[PDB]
């Protein structure tokens, strides 16, 4: 039963979520696609930081824990936001609310099919659930507040915050989906798949190492092992 | 700490 | 409300679920052999349990193998956490000797993997799950439509729901006042995928130090 | 197939 307090936390999550990028165009056209992709990732991270700051509970965590949680959930939130931009008709993803990218365009940007294919498989699967803005917002809050990330200190409070959002989600989905009692769990199970993708990603970041292809400073910081 | 290692992210969090 | 069909399935699973000994460079090898042989016993157990889960044997044999190959480490990890002793901070296998963080490491495991095993078991043990609940996390773990090489993803996902719903209904009987126990149980499946990947680094480490896994464990775990 | 690359597991599923 959605309480008044949950009602208002969710609306703040939804409201919190509502440009110089090297454009999309041979070693020059190749390095530029990568640069376009990597600069979209940087826009997202910046976007994920300002969103987190608005998460009830987030800025009360110690700064270290804030950085511990955004470090590791940044990719999973990027995959969640990619998944909401998926066009099932052409099997592409519309970034910039403008230009559409497909598996092949992902590969031209430097990424490898071992990661591309799962990205699109996950996006396909998230599309079938047809989540709305609140459900995506709450899933992202839930991903960010994972007590088990490497190096989180106050594990207990991070977990307590995650359950509040988990319950808000439970309550909200009982109003949005009053006959399918599986929609709530089907949404949480997607966080399972995102851990796997976050792992496949680390292999992508390592493949970038071995072919000496430099991430820009902000993403090197969060994704490269120093 | 991670903070010492994550200057850009830390600054995004500060600003 | 727990249906008769969910009731019967839950008892089927519970009923379904119900070696070189432990001692220099040979000392190391016969601990590893004891440890890897304990796993060989678990993988034989998982395969037998799995065969009794409604829907499992109706999947293509290829999909059964897809499911058991990747989910085994995760199920070995759930079972392991059932056996966690919170007082001694140990895991009791076979019902005699109990193993702790350094027994694991004398048995050849790298500390980057042991620490998560025990920290996951400390967390699992805090929820105080009983048999029926472990049995059903194990079923959901197995029926993951997102495993590499699953073909009928739609039916593996459908089968998983029947178990996820079963657990929902059951936990509402087990824990009628705490609506969070059910998603706290599911969320532990999120952590298991990270431990599954921590385990891939372990297995690759064993390659680097040229350690050899036995036939069944090399089969399901080695990257051929 | 996964089946021909997993002969021990397959036989266990068969027996
Ligand atoms: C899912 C992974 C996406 C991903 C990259 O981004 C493509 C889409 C970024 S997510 C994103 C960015 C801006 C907007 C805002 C707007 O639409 O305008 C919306 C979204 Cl959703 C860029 C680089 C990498 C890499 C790597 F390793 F090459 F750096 N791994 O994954 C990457
Ligand atoms: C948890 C996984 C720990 C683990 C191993 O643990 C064996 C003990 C946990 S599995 C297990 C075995 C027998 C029983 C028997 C009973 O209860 O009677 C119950 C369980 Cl749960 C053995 C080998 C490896 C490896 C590797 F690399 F060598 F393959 N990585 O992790 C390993």
């Amino acid at each position: 039963q959605l309480s008044p307090e949950q009602l208002g936390m969710i609306e703040k999550l939804v409201a919190a979520q509502q440009l110089r990028v090297t454009p999309w165009p041979s070693r020059e056209a190749r390095q530029q696609r990568f640069a376009h992709f990597t600069e979209l990732a940087i826009v997202s991270v910046q976007e994920i930081v300002d969103f987190a700051k608005q998460l009830p509970g987030f800025l009360q965590l110690s700064r270290e824990d804030q950085i511990a949680l955004l470090k590791t959930s940044a990719i999973e939130v990027m995959l969640l936001e990619t998944s909401r931009r998926y066009n099932p008709g052409s099997e592409s993803i519309t970034f910039l609310k403008d230009f559409s990218y497909n598996r092949e365009d992902f590969a031209k940007a430097g990424l490898q099919v071992e990661f591309i294919n799962p990205i699109f498989e996950f996006s396909r699967a998230m599309n079938e659930l047809q989540l709305n803005d609140a459900e995506f917002a709450l899933l992202i809050a839930i991903s960010i507040f994972s007590a088990d990330r490497p190096n989180v200190q106050d594990q207990l409070q991070v977990e307590r915050l995650q359950h509040t959002y988990v319950e808000a989600l439970h309550a909200y989905v009982s109003i949005h989906h009053p006959h399918d009692r599986l929609m709530f769990p089907r949404m949480l199970m997607k966080l399972v798949s995102l851990r796997t993708l976050s792992s496949v990603h680390s292999e992508q970041v390592f493949a970038l190492r071995l072919q000496d292809k430099k991430l820009p400073p902000l993403l090197s910081e969060i994704w490269d092992v120093h | 700490s991670l903070t010492e290692r994550h200057k850009i992210l830390h600054r995004l969090l500060q600003e």
